[PDB]
């Protein structure tokens, strides 16, 4: 639904470069020379921002009443 | 911790450690392997599931398991020792 | 296979189960009898009142509560076939959290209650997992 | 027995280390992750959640946002002595008016200022219009062995000290090595990065007789990488401190049995 | 009991004691209700 806040494979924080590398690669550029500027080395970790489905924004439109 | 003896000698000691993995383990059958009298030292850990672990010592007799045990222990603590007063200048 | 624990504990292959119940307010032409949805009394079919706890004052419980099995989610007594207790129970052996409760009517013009109970399911030892090649 | 640097860049701290057996340096890379302390969120009190995920989904990510610690650790009772001196508490009260908002780390209050966010820019919960948030969370310290959001490290890594020879004289080493550690400098083959050597031996297979690859038998590499909660060079100390309790710990059951 | 008339996530709230012909939002007259979740502070293990 949304991003995760760590790495499943090590602990690394990841959940704060996914709007900077997102509105990077839609705006043109190169996918690997952005997660290797932002800092995410480890394919572990790219794996996590290369295959995030944006959920949460058609959820937010369906919302449980309650 | 909580410690009991399995079965002890002279010349060996059976020993299960409850709250201990493989951290200590592991230590401890290392730093007996390089005291001078142990014959055989090693460690087992019965179930992956349980958080205890079992050491196993054999001497030859001039020194007792239990004091081998104790002599590990002192070169452990020298190490760490000496790892703390060495990463503080870097 | 073998699974790492650490990943786990940071949200992987984390699920929720969804479980629904319902009623409704039947009205029998017979006589014009009728069920009604309200906490049940000391009535023919009790079954104790710590499972009645979790009921609202018009027999429904809310939302953002705790159950467990056997705990009593809508309130109901029916016509004499004294009044009979005929209340919907959460079923043995699965707890969970109460998610959504829906309160409408029919075609006919009958109460109808609906209640959704979550459950969150955390991977453990036991568990299935497959690949896209058969494994 | 000394303690040699290879680089401290932000979060990553590499030494070398010799004279130490394999076993301690082991034990360190392992204390390192199970037995230092963390703040970190122990449980939530919700007053009202309209957001599209449920209180326990926005309590495990507000578990696993970091904290600084450092200045927690002498004002803060740890997990092994178990209210004042023992919690502190963090607030969130947020609320949408008519567009969808996202809520950062950076809208976290703490009551105690030494102790806030890592970073202020984490995404916690998207809401859609009119949907509020209202909670507030206790943070205590803990031990990775107890849950992995203690831990503060991310990655913990002991391996073998290299030795590159070069014997004679082959390009084949420059293309088939996976690290960089040859080079072509005027027509001969040279050592740039003999450290960052991982032992692969796949120069072995083509570059057979003009490479020589060994490991020292008395050095290690030792590489940690923090989380931002705690800095590189006080979680080595904690985790020998950790380790000297345990033996003490040990020792004085021992003594008392003879 | 307190409900929401249901038109979206969030709509006018409305109570028990509002009695009309049957179930259905006054200010509207929308079919659908649901209730609200109670004031009382919950707590959650953040495992
Ligand atoms: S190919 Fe590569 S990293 Fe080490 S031993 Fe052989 S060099
Ligand atoms: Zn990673
Ligand atoms: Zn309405």
């Amino acid at each position: 639904m949304i991003i995760p806040i760590r790495c499943f494979t090590c602990g690394a924080v990841v959940a704060d470069k996914w709007e900077p590398f997102s509105n990077r690669v839609m705006g043109g550029e190169d996918p690997e020379k952005v997660l290797t500027e932002l800092g995410v080395n480890r394919y572990c970790c790219r794996r996590m921002l290369l295959s995030h489905v944006n959920i949460i924004r058609e959820i937010i439109h369906y919302t449980r009443p309650i | 911790m909580e410690i009991k003896v399995i079965k002890e000698e002279q010349n060996y000691l059976e020993l299960q450690i409850d709250g201990e993995e493989h951290t200590i383990g592991n230590l401890l059958k290392g730093m007996l392997l390089k005291v001078p009298g142990v014959k055989f030292a090693a460690y087992s850990l019965p179930h992956p599931l349980i958080t205890s672990i079992t050491i196993k010592i054999l001497t030859d007799g001039s020194i007792s398991a239990r004091e081998a045990l104790i002599k590990a222990i002192e070169l452990a603590e020298n190490y760490a020792n000496l790892f703390i007063d060495e990463v503080k200048k870097i | 296979i073998i699974m790492n624990k650490s990943s786990i504990e940071r949200g992987m292959y984390r699920s929720t189960f969804f479980r629904l119940y319902s009623t409704e307010e039947v009205k029998y032409p017979g006589g014009q009898e009728d069920k009604i949805i309200t906490p049940e009394a000391g009535v023919k079919g009790y079954k104790g009142k710590d499972y009645y706890r979790l009921l609202e004052d018009n027999g429904v419980v809310s939302p953002e509560v705790e159950v467990k099995g056997g705990d009593v989610l809508i309130g109901k007594v029916s016509p004499p076939r004294a009044k009979r207790d005929t209340s919907i129970v959460t079923r043995h052996g699965e707890n969970g959290i109460v998610d959504l409760v829906l309160i409408t009517e029919t075609l006919e013009g009958n109460k109808l209650v609906k209640v959704r109970v979550r459950d969150l399911r955390i991977p453990e030892i036991g568990d299935k997992f497959a690949t896209r090649h058969g494994q | 027995m000394p303690i040699s640097l290879i680089e401290r860049n932000g979060l990553r701290l590499r030494l070398v280390l010799e004279n130490y057996p394999l076993e301690f340096v082991n034990s360190i890379r392992r204390a390192s992750i199970l037995y230092v302390p963390v703040m970190a969120v122990d449980e939530v009190y919700f007053i009202e959640n309209n957001s599209p995920l449920y209180d326990e989904i926005l309590a495990h990510r507000l578990a696993l946002v970091p904290f600084v610690s450092d200045e927690a650790l002498e004002h803060y009772r740890p997990p092994e002595e178990c209210c004042d001196g023992c919690y502190n508490r963090v607030y969130l009260d947020v609320e949408a008016k008519d567009q969808p908002l996202m809520i950062y780390s950076r809208d976290l209050k703490s009551e105690d200022q030494m102790i806030t966010p890592v970073s202020g820019a984490i995404p916690i919960v998207l809401l859609g219009s009119k949907q509020k948030i209202s909670l507030e969370a206790r943070l205590r310290l803990g031990y990775g062995k107890e849950h992995i959001k203690y831990s503060p490290v991310s990655v913990s890594i002991v391996r073998y000290y290299p030795k590159v020879t070069v014997l004679g004289n082959c390009e084949k080493a420059v293309e088939v090595c996976p690290e960089g550690v040859f080079a072509m400098e005027n027509n001969k083959l040279v050592v740039k990065n003999e450290l960052s050597c991982i032992l692969c031996e796949e120069c072995l297979k083509y570059c057979a007789g003009s490479v020589s690859i060994e490991s020292v038998e008395n050095k290690f590499i030792l590489e940690i990488e923090s989380v931002g909660s705690l800095k590189p060079e006080r979680i080595l100390i904690e985790a020998s401190k950790s380790l000297l309790r345990k033996l003490s710990e040990l020792k004085s059951k021992l003594e008392a049995g003879k | 009991a307190k409900y929401r008339c249901g038109k979206c996530w969030k709509e006018l709230d409305d109570d028990q004691l509002k009695t009309l012909p049957g179930v259905r939002c006054p200010y509207c007259g929308y079919r659908i209700i649901y209730m609200v979740r109670k004031p009382t502070v919950k707590i959650v293990k953040a495992i």
